[PDB]
RNA sequence: UUGGCACCUCGAUGUCGGCUCAUCGCAUCCUGGGGCUGUAGUCGGUCCCAAGGGUUGGGCUGUUCGCCCAUUAAAGCGGUACGCGAGCUGGGUUCAGAACGUCGUGAGACAGUUCGGUCCCUAUCCGUCGUGGGCGUAGGAAAUUUGAGAGGAGCUGUCCUUAGUACGAGAGGACCGGGAUGGACAUACCUCUGGUGUACCAGUUGUCGUGCCAACGGCAUAGCUGGGUAGCUAUGUGUGGACGGGAUAAGUGCUGAAAGCAUCUAAGCAUGAAGCCCCCCUCAAGAUGAGAUUUCCCAAUUAUAAGAUCCCUCAAAGAUGAUGAGGUUAAUAGGUUCGAGGUGGAAGCAUGGUGACAUGUGGAGCUGACGAAUACUAAUCGAUCGAAGACUUAAU
């Protein structure tokens, strides 16, 4: 791996976070190529603590994972961490890893930057 | 004399007669081969083509060099081999000997031997004048504006030029370097290994090149 | 390691207890010295009342370092300080009763009269 | 450090014969989009 | 060290299984056996335990000892024919596995 | 060298030492050959051949140079804008201030000595180190190579045995030739010893966030401290210097004329130096004098064949290009499941202590870069270039 992206350590680890957990919420994302290189890695290793679902990996799938975002889905309210445990983890019981997909658009226009998808599968 | 190709692995010590400490490199070398015995009246020198790495064989959509090409088989099948990944040429050993499309094995090897290594540098990008030629470094207090480069490069308005030969930045790296006058430790025969005392070139994984010393 | 400029002590009974390195005995422009090697120092603090006062340049040699020796076997002794003793014309030392132990490198190294004389060898 | 003289209407052309483009893959238009 | 396993195995009839156990902090004694003529002796070297790394051949680890006012310590290899035997006496109690505050 | 002359430069040729780099010359400081003598032996002395390589660390004053301790096989003299400031310094050098002495009626000087005092420039052309695109080499492409030519390495010391024999008045001392162990220097590597290791492991203070339990995170040089995987490194780990030959300087000689004899050069002719070309390592056919083999591909302007490139996944490579590993008949990178090496015994319950604590379940648990196996993710899709053997003159 070992990516720097001109972004000392105090900042990239706070840059991986934010990626790990609004993907989650609409389970697809744009970002540019690198970037999702890297949470590619990221957030598989934050469904395989899902499946244990223990009361351990709850408490190292919050060290990385994001403040609680009070999310509102149809009528309710969640956190980001009783989605993951709950939901997330039983679409994918049967599955090895592998539930990302990197999809390319274009470049932009203003900094030429080739722009990707990112989803969940 | 007697020529064998093979890949480094690693490196690692033995304990001697006298619990002597002794360091060893660990060539593997197997499924040599050869493919083409050489004349004076045809080249005008006598040698031996070898090849070492078995590969795969022609395909339709092929696009690497894993699976070989028509030229390639048509040159293993002559002397009845497979595609042949690596190919060399050795010049100081007896043609007499050596029929064609055999093997070739360690067991050629005795142990206590002596040798030479032959086999390509490690990569360095580019890189200075003081790591590449090694030469020293200016003042860092005292006030100085002088610290990793390189002084002068000429005299004066005589001999306003400046001469080939010159020690300036660059690329150093993948070249061709030799070793003399190793020595022959073990010879394994199942797992196709030969031994060497000391250290040889190379990155793990490479290629390397074992031959017999012509100095006394 | 013992270049110029260096301070070790010493551990003889012979007045001169430390000392300071200004050269070492190679000559090809020679920049340490480890166990077994001849050398010139002087004085810089003694004891009153003996053989060696201060200010009187002598030829010594090691016993001691931190740096060690890399023994053909594959082993390796390394102390907790620095050390030397103080020699004569004649190849020997200028004091009797030698203290603290040695290395036994110094038998292959004509120092025999000194594992000779001292308590420990090891 | 400075110019000592005046660059021709040539040596300024013979030099930009690499300062072109490039152009993009051809995929039936549809992008390589892989 | 499965990595085609061809250096794991060739150096497969120079270990020895004659060996203790020994943590750091464990009191233990080390039976050289020394070669200085036709025939020479054994002259033990006595100690505690301040270091052990590696795997392999390559295993190396060394004591610690005060001799007369002055210290001293010897590193050695696990596997060499030169130590006769070791010979764990006691054991202890650490929260460290590399041991330098004892100088 | 101190000078003489005043031929270039005053619409600027802008600087004495020391630091970094190097390059030539011998009228030779050491090593290498020898002659000569009172060199008996050593130790020298003298002149002769020789430039391949080699040629030290520190104290006092500005110190160019000078004196001094300490080592060394030896610690060489001269050139190249008194080599090098668009590469560094500014003690010294003549700026403005102020003291102290010789001087002047005063403005001020001659400094005979001291203290304090702004260093400008984005490299166009040639030259130099490194790396690539385009045509060409009488059909087109993939691998292996010869080597006209060019560069590089080149040093030395002590012990002891040779062998106390040639020789030396005897003691002393070679030749011979055997190793053993080294200093400086030049190159590959990371198994050992050790240094770093900013997405790894424990410990630990302050303060914000959950009206607190602390189990967690954020910033405070990575908040500090103890350690440390892969990876690049030396102070560590291993090799190298060549011997050996072909002749040539001085210098040793033999036949041999000169002039009978003589005589080392005259017709002849063996000899003999670290020097010179050959032997050892590296790059080389743009070597337009464009080479030599091995196999593969073969037409109705004109499509296309062998065969490569675009393009996507990655490093054993890398400024970018390029080199290399692999593209669903697929183990390329990621992930998942197992191992290694490293840290040093989690959380959570359960016994023991009034208490803060320590024990046991369990060498526990976590683990970035190294290794293996496994098609769950993406290497999809599809496009573009691309040869059809001339002419004489001979032999067939
Ligand atoms: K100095
Ligand atoms: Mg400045
Ligand atoms: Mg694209
Ligand atoms: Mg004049
Ligand atoms: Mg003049
Ligand atoms: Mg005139
Ligand atoms: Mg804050």
């Amino acid at each position: 791996g070992y990516r720097k992206l001109g972004r000392t350590s105090d900042q990239r680890k706070a840059m991986l976070r934010d990626l790990a957990t609004s993907l989650i919420i609409s389970e697809r994302i744009e970002t540019t190529e690198a970037r999702a290189k890297e949470v590619r890695s990221v957030v598989e290793k934050l469904i395989t603590l899902g499946k244990k679902g223990d009361l351990a990996s709850r408490r190292n799938a919050a060290k990385t994972l994001r403040n609680v975002e009070i999310l509102n889905e149809d009528e309710t309210t969640q956190t980001a961490l009783q989605k993951l445990f709950g939901e997330i983890a039983e679409r994918y019981t049967e599955r090895q890893g592998g539930y990302t997909r990197i999809l390319k658009q274009g470049p932009r226009r203003g900094d030429g930057a080739e722009s990707v998808i990112i989803e969940l599968v | 004399t007697k020529g064998i190709l093979g890949r480094k692995i690693g490196m690692t010590q033995v304990f001697g007669e006298n619990g002597e400490l002794i360091p060893v490199t660990v060539v593997e070398a197997k499924e040599n081969v050869v493919l083409q015995k050489k004349t004076v009246e045809v080249d005008g020198y006598n040698a031996i083509q070898v090849g070492f790495e078995d590969k795969k064989a022609y395909k339709k959509d092929a696009k690497s060099n894993k699976y070989a090409n028509k030229p390639a088989e048509g040159h293993a099948k002559k002397a009845d081999a497979a595609p042949k990944r690596f190919i060399r040429e050795f010049r100081n050993v007896d043609v007499d000997a050596y029929e064609v499309g055999q093997e070739v094995s360690v067991d050629t090897f005795v142990a206590g031997d002596v040798i030479d290594v032959t086999g390509v540098s490690k990569g360095k990008g580019f890189q200075g004048a003081i790591k590449r030629h090694g030469q020293s470094r200016g003042p860092m207090s005292h006030g100085s504006h002088f610290h990793r480069a390189p002084g002068s490069v000429g005299m004066a308005s005589d001999a306003s030029r400046v001469f080939k030969g010159q020690k300036m930045p660059g690329r150093m790296g993948g070249n061709t370097v030799t070793v003399q006058n190793l020595e022959v430790v073990q010879v394994d025969t199942e797992n196709k290994v030969i031994l060497v005392k000391g250290n040889v070139p190379g990155p793990k994984k490479g290629l390397v090149e074992i031959r017999t010393s012509i100095k006394k | 390691m013992i270049q110029q400029e260096t301070r070790l002590k010493v551990a003889d009974n012979s007045g001169a207890r430390e000392v300071l390195t200004i050269k070492v005995l190679g000559g090809s422009g020679r920049k340490t010295a480890n166990i077994g090697d001849v050398i010139v120092c002087t004085v810089k603090n003694a004891t009153p009342g003996g053989v060696v006062k201060k200010g009187d340049v002598v030829k010594a040699v090691i016993v001691r370092t931190k740096s060690g020796v890399r023994r053909n076997d594959g082993s390796y002794i390394k102390f907790d300080e620095n050390a030397c003793v103080i020699i004569r014309d004649d190849k020997g030392p200028r004091g009797t009763r030698i203290f603290g132990p040695v290395a036994r490198e110094l038998r292959e190294g004509n120092f025999m009269k000194i594992v000779s004389l001292a308590p420990e060898v090891l | 450090a400075v110019p000592k003289r005046r660059t021709s209407k040539t040596r300024k052309n013979k030099r930009r014969t690499h300062f072109k483009i490039s152009v993009p893959g051809m995929t039936e238009e549809y992008k390589l989009s892989h | 060290m499965t990595n085609h396993k061809l250096i794991e195995a060739v150096t497969k009839s120079q270990l020895r299984t004659d060996l203790p156990s020994f943590r750091p902090g464990d009191t233990l004694r080390v039976h050289v056996r020394i070669i200085e003529g036709t025939r020479e002796r054994i002259q033990v070297f006595e100690g505690v335990v301040i270091k052990r790394r590696g795997g392999g051949v390559s295993e190396t680890f060394t004591v610690r000892k005060i001799s007369s006012g002055v210290g001293v310590e010897r590193t050695f290899p696990l596997h060499t024919p030169k130590i006769e035997k070791i010979e764990v006496k006691r054991r202890g109690k650490v929260r460290r596995a590399k041991l330098y505050y004892l100088r």
